[PDB]
Order: structure tokens, then sequence, then C-alpha cells
């Protein structure tokens, strides 16, 4: 066995493990490890036990760590060395950069690189390859969740809303598939994610609001909403069934404070049908913009086109709106 | 493939 | 292809974009394996066909995958070590939901989780690994569904309350172990394992986060999930990332937890927001939910988004009085044909198990969510005036009851497909186990002294 029989290990000893099976009835989900990965983890036991801080030790979460990258507790041990011993974190984020490559899904990866690359003491500015490592990441998976989490994370660490990397890393992004809502995403918090750094991170500005009003920003650059505006109706034209940038003005319009309706006659453009979201949109312009004439009655027309055709899986929803417009229109109506 | 932890 | 089954789950939508991307790739393959199996033709599906066109469940096919699934597991399974405590929820839960009586696994459950508790407090993957929240999860839930006292009495609930303190962070929210990441699996994992065990709602006197000015388990949560939403509607795993259904279901669940869905929910969340990004996760013709937006359905989502529904239409409705005159409802808000559909007809595995879609193995993972959305879609789940609880703070959450909503017969956008035959029992929607587990836990510990 190879930890036993190296002089290195010599001054401690593993302790074995304890499964519960004969110390009772038999445990359950049990797996018959590899014997490399039970004695690997039995001189993990202890050194943690030991609190030991030591090359060896670390050489040791390398090696669990190449069995079980899932295995969250050697990540977190590892990192506790790193920082004692004050090793390298350049080299850290190179054999890290391997392993990402490597193993797909996993909080610890991405997580760990969180935890050394907060460090400003190490790195006390972005990286400069770090961006183009987050893109062989995306060349891969260009949705995945815990990349474009660590990504959001960076963003806000080094200030880096208005760096032109960010929004060229998603318009390339957007250019491969303009339907990647991770894109779409990292694209809001970009342009009207929170950033003041005395308040906690947000999603949406406005969260000590009235929950109606989240997301409302507290000083509008109108130039900036045009732009982002017109930036989504380009896409949309390029696939008008896509939700991604249709959600994405919605989000724009309530930061801004602007009505659905500036948007009516783009939406109308689409209406013979190219995109159930523009049957949506119309249907919150008349029901929740338009205080006149029939707009109420327009507005189930579009509900039932939905319900009836364009998106009838989603019926109950359709008829729950209709259901308020027409208590609405009563309401209007009675008074 | 799904992951949770 | 049988008469029973609508057009809308036999064709693909009607509107088409000219414009490939990998997503309409990935979007397109999927319709094109679930229409087969939807229209019931696939030589792998068994009947009977009920007269909705739609494949009984596979009962004795799918207890025997979960009664294999709890037994031992060859080398090449070691990623799994830090889920050992999920694999036990996984199966214990589907065979609960399949109507089993799983008392008989308390002595094996003990054994499993003994050697998995620290003596600092909480539970991990298993002997040497530290305490995380999920396993804890876990673990907590697989004790409730066994029952007994012995099975209660394992937990060291004093050191569980000192290492759940100190996940409590600065912004509100909980690490899901120390040093590990901040999310809402950690919020509402870990306010679920204190919630089931009456742990003090005070924070213990040397918990970090009280420099920090916060002074119980709750203070600055609720908060901290609001800045979870996103421009979406939906709800992601931290603040800035991306909506997400397990995410939704997590910090939904957990502002359950805190009072009355109509009262915290709308409080907390843009309701006006949350329904349509909720009602978007359903596609046709598959009929089961996607987790974030264009992405593709999965069966697990059965439980992560479907499991939204009650907490939604509960803060809709409100609490429903035992006295008073039974109140309207806004009913179920998305397609519970649709959902029954894409499990029964797409996700049963022949040899047994269930999976995320076709042309993936199954696993207890998916085995267990499928079930459980589909156990949801046969009940009427909400909240009352009437709690099992004696104290106040999670007294809501201790009073969901539920009422079967019976297979119908005829069309109708509000009907339930599956045969009473495929009904399974119903699970608690915020503690994804059965009530009475549910129950019994909680009052049990209640009526413990906490530990000096
Ligand atoms: C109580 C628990 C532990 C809740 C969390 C459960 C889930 C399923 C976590 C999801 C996290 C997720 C976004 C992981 C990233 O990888 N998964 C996917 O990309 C799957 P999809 O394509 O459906 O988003
Ligand atoms: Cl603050
Ligand atoms: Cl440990
Ligand atoms: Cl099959
Ligand atoms: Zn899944």
């Amino acid at each position: 066995g190879k930890y036993s029989s190296d002089p290195e290990w010599a001054s401690i000893k593993p302790i074995e493990l304890n499964d519960g099976s004969d110390f009772g009835a038999m445990p359950l989900a049990t797996i018959s490890y590899s014997p490399e990965y039970l004695e690997a983890t039995s001189y993990l036991r202890a050194v943690m036990a030991a609190n030991e801080m030591s090359e060896r030790a670390l050489r040791l979460t390398g090696d669990i760590i190449s069995m079980n990258p899932a295995h969250y507790t050697v990540w977190i041990y590892r990192a506790k060395i790193l920082f004692a011993l004050g090793k390298d974190l350049n080299e850290e984020i190179e054999w890290l950069n391997k392993v990402a490559l490597k193993h797909l899904k996993n909080y610890q990866i991405w997580h760990h690189r969180q935890v050394l690359m907060s460090s400003r003491a190490h790195f006390p500015t972005l990286p400069p390859r770090e961006q183009d490592f987050l893109m062989e990441m995306f060349a891969q998976d260009a949705k995945s969740y815990h990349v474009w989490t660590y990504r959001h994370w960076l963003v806000r660490h080094f200030k880096l809303w208005d760096h032109p990397r960010e929004i060229q890393d998603v318009e390339a992004l957007l250019k491969a598939d303009v339907r990647n809502n991770s894109a779409w995403n990292h694209r809001y918090m970009l342009r009207f994610g929170p950033r003041d750094e005395n308040e906690f991170d947000a999603g949406l500005h406005n969260t000590t609001g009235p929950s109606s009003e989240k997301g409302r920003l507290p000083v509008v650059d109108e130039d900036l909403v045009d732009s982002e505006l017109q930036y989504s109706q380009s896409r949309i034209l390029e696939a008008p069934e896509n939700r991604s940038p249709w959600s994405y003005a919605r989000g724009v319009l309530q930061a801004a404070g602007r009505p659905l309706s500036e948007w009516k006659d783009f939406a109308r453009s689409f209406v013979a049908v190219k995109s159930s979201h523009a049957i949506e949109w119309l249907a919150d312009v008349y029901a929740e913009e338009d205080g006149s004439e029939g707009s109420a009655a327009e507005a189930v027309k579009m509900l039932t086109l939905l319900k009836e055709k364009y998106d009838p899986i989603r019926r109950n929803y359709w008829e729950y709106r209709i259901r308020q417009i027409t208590a609405s229109a009563a309401h209007a109506t009675e008074i | 493939k799904c992951v949770v932890m | 292809v049988h008469p029973g089954i609508p057009a809308l789950f036999r064709e693909p939508p009607l509107i088409h974009d000219l414009l490939s991307t990998e997503t309409t790739e990935l979007q397109s393959e999927t319709v094109n394996k679930c229409l087969p199996l939807l229209k019931g033709i696939h030589n792998s599906q068994k009947g009977p066909f009920n007269k909705y066109g739609i494949p009984a469940l596979q009962r004795k096919d799918h207890l025997e995958y979960l009664y294999d699934s709890l037994e031992d597991y060859p080398a090449s399974f070691v990623a799994l070590d830090a889920s050992r405590p999920w694999m036990v929820y996984w199966a214990l839960a589907g065979l609960c939901l399949l109507g089993e009586d799983v008392t008989r696994f308390r002595e094996r459950v003990i054994s499993t989780f003994t050697a998995a508790q620290n003596s600092t407090g909480g539970i991990g993957g298993g002997h040497g690994q530290m305490s995380h929240v999920a396993s804890s999860y876990a673990a907590v839930l697989s004790i409730a569904m066994v029952g007994g006292e012995e099975a209660f009495k394992l937990i060291d609930r004093k050191a569980m309350w000192k290492w759940l303190g100190k996940l409590k962070q600065p912004d509100g929210g909980f690490t899901v172990c120390e040093g590990g990441e901040e999310d809402v699996r950690g919020a509402y994992c870990a306010m679920v394992v204190h919630a089931l065990l009456d742990l003090p709602l005070a924070l213990p006197p040397e918990a970090e986060a009280r420099q920090n000015g916060l002074e119980t388990f709750t203070d600055g949560l609720p908060e901290y999930l609001s800045r979870c939403q996103t421009y979406e509607g939906g709800i992601s795993g931290s603040p800035g990332s991306e909506a997400h259904g397990a995410y939704a279901f997590c910090a939904l669940a957990c502002l359950c937890l805190l009072g009355r869905p109509e009262v915290v929910v709308p409080r907390y969340m843009n309701i006006a927001t949350l329904l349509p990004w909720l009602s978007a996760r359903q596609y046709a013709p598959e009929g089961g939910f996607s987790g974030r937006t264009n992405k593709l359905v999965d069966g697990c989502y059965s439980h992560w988004v479907g499991n939204c529904w009650p907490l939604v239409q509960a803060a809709l409705d409100g609490t429903q009085p035992l006295a008073g005159p039974k109140r309207s409802s806004v009913g179920n808000l998305y397609s519970r044909e649709g959902l029954t559909r894409y499990i029964l007809s797409c996700c049963q595995c022949k040899l047994g198990g269930l999976r995320d879609k076709p042309g993936k193995h199954p696993d207890s993972y998916h085995t267990c969510y499928a079930l459980t959305g589909l156990s949801t879609v046969q009940y009427y789940h909400y909240c009352t005036d009437s709690s099992v609880s004696s104290k106040d703070d999670f007294s809501s959450a201790f009073s969901w009851k539920h009422d079967p909503n019976f297979a119908s017969d005829g069309q109708g956008s509000d009907i339930g497909v599956f045969t009473e035959n495929d009904r399974l029992v119903p699970f608690h929607p915020i503690f994804v186990i059965p009530h009475k587990s549910a129950e019994d836990i909680r009052v049990w510990f209640e009526n413990q002294s906490f530990d000096l």
C-alpha cells in the first residue's frame, strides 16, 4: 500500500474506516471502495484529526481529489493547507484549471477557485488569462451554471461591470447561440445589476422596496436603456420565438421605470404569428397599461390565442390572467 | 447528469 | 395512436424559428425522443394503457429498483461517497411514495447515520467527512421516515444547533458546510433540519454572525432570499446567478418555513414576475418541466418545479380555515395532464427506476423526484389554521393538509390522467416526506427538553 510503505508517512498512523458494519445492523448504500481510496482516506482522517498543515498532507489531498473530485471535505482541508503554508496560489490555479477541464458539474472546484481568488494579497487584480480560462470552459458547456456563478462573483470582486471583455464574451456566446439564457443573465448583471459595495449583493436593485418595484434603478441612464432595448430588438429579429431577449427586455423596462407599451408596435409586428412572446407582451400592454376602450377584451383575445394555439400547455395560467383582467374590468365598470 | 452537492 | 391522447402531446410546437443553434438542436432531439413515448407506441413501454393513452406506473419494477439501490455498490461508484445519505433518503422516499412501510429499516438507518455524525455536530457524507447541510437534511428526513424513538435519539441536537449556527452568514444566508459555498440550498436544508428537530431560534451565543448584529437563525434570511430573485421572475442559487427551478423550490419552501405563504411570499418575492416564469417551465409536447429558460425538460423538476406550485398557490389562496366555509382557490396554474404524461409515458425505464428523460439511464435521485412530482399532481395540498406544532415559529409549515385530487374522466384543462391504481402517498410540499413523518418527528422533539 502506497502510504503505509512510504517513510514520508511513517510518523502518522491512519484511522481505519468505521462505516457501522460490525458495530451493528448493516449500513445502507455502502460502496466497496478500492484499496487505494480506502488507504488514502484513512490517512486523510489522521491528518485532519491532527490538524496537520504540511506538504505531505497537501499531496494527499491532490491524490484523493484525483480519485474523487466530489469529496467536499478534502477540498476545504486543501484550502486550509495552502493558506497555512503560504503556498504559491498562481501555481494552485494552474493545477485547478487542469482539474476543472477534466470534471464537469462540480460545486467544489468552482467554490475552491473563489476561495483562492478572493485573496487580495495573492490576486490584487484580475489575472491576465482568467477570463480566457472561463471561455475555455464555456466552449465546452456554454450554460455551465457553476462557471457562470463564479464569473458573477469575479465581476463583483474585481469590479468588472464595465470591463470590455465581460460584454465581449457575452456577445461572443450570444453570437454562437442567441438562445443562451446564461449569457443574457450575465448581461443583465453587467448592465443593470447593483454595484454598491456597501450593500449585500442582490440580483436586482430595490429589494428594500415593495416587491412590485423590485429591480427599479435609483438613477436611470436613459441612453444606456435605449441602447440595450435596441440590442434586444436586433437579437429578437434573428429568432423571434427565443424567450431570453424578451425576458431581458422586460427586465430592462422594469429597471428603467418604463412601460411595456414602449414596445407595442414592435410586438404587433410579429402578429400569422412569429412569436408567442409578442402575443404575451401585447396581452400585458392591453391589460395593464391601457386604460381604454376595449383594451381588456383585446388582452383576453391575446390570451385566448396563447391558450388555444401558441402556448397551450400553460392554459391554466393564461386563464388565471383572463380571470384577473375580467375582474379588473368589472371593477372599472363598477366605479 | 444532475448534481445537488 | 390511442384516441385519448390530445394533439398537443403528439406534435412539436406550431412556431418554429429558422435559425438553428445548439439550443434548438438539443430541444429538437429531446422532442423527437419523447414523441413515440408520448404516443404510447414505443416498444420499450409496458401497459396497461389507460383511457388517456398513458401507461401504468410500473410499481413492482420501481419497488425492486429502489430496494436494490439501498444495497452495496462497486468501487466505480466512489464519487457517490459524499452522497451516501442522499442515496438512503431517495430510496426511502421512493419506497414511501409507493406505499411501503419502511419501519423495518430503522436499525440499518441508525447504523448508517451514527457513523456519519460528527461529535462537534451535524452529519456528513460518512465517517471522517465534515458535516454538510445536505447530508444532514437527507439524514434527518430518513430518520423521520423510519421513525421511532431510537432513531430520533441518535441525533445530537445541541451539537447540531451549534454547528448550524456556524453556517449563518452576515448577509442572512447559510453556507453548506464550514468553509463551503453559500447558496439557497444551504438556507433551505439548514432551516428544514432546524424546524424538524425544533432547535432554538436564537443563534448559539458564540455564533460569528452575532458579531454582524444577527440574533436568530431567521434574521436577515427572507431579505437574503428576496435578493436571489432575478429579472426573469425566478430565483437563483445566489444573488445575480441565473433563475433556476431547483433554487426557486429551495427559496419558496424556506420562505414558507418563516410564516404563512400569503404573507411571506408576496412580501419578499415579486409574484407578478415569479408566476409567469414558473408557468413557462412547462413545455409541450413533452409535458414536463425544465429548470431554466431555454434548457431541457427533466423528470427531477417534477419535484423542484412541481412542488413550487402548491407553495405559490397557497400564497395566492391564503390559509384555509378548518371551521370557515370552503374558500375559492386559484386551482392549479400548470398542466397536471402534461406533467403526468411526461412522467408515466417518458420517464419510466422498462427495467425499473425513473429517469431524467428518454435516453438517460435511471438513478434513484430521478426515481425519487419523478415519483414525488407524480404524487403532487394527485393531491390538493394547502395550508390551514390548524397546526400540529405547539409553537409559533414554523406554525404554518406544520399546518399543511391534503385532500385527494381524484383521477378524472373526459377532457379538461385541469385533469388527473393517472389512474387511481397509480396513486402514491401524499408528501409534504416543504419537507418532502409524508406529513405524518414530519409531524411525528417535530412533535417528538417539541416534547424533549433542549440538551444542557
Ligand atoms: C435541497 C437541494 C440540495 C436542492 C438543490 C437541487 C438541484 C437539482 C440543484 C441544481 C443546481 C444546478 C443549477 C447545477 C448545475 O448543473 N445542473 C444543470 O445544468 C442541469 P439543467 O440543464 O437542468 O439546469
Ligand atoms: Cl450591510
Ligand atoms: Cl472532519
Ligand atoms: Cl426503457
Ligand atoms: Zn434531473
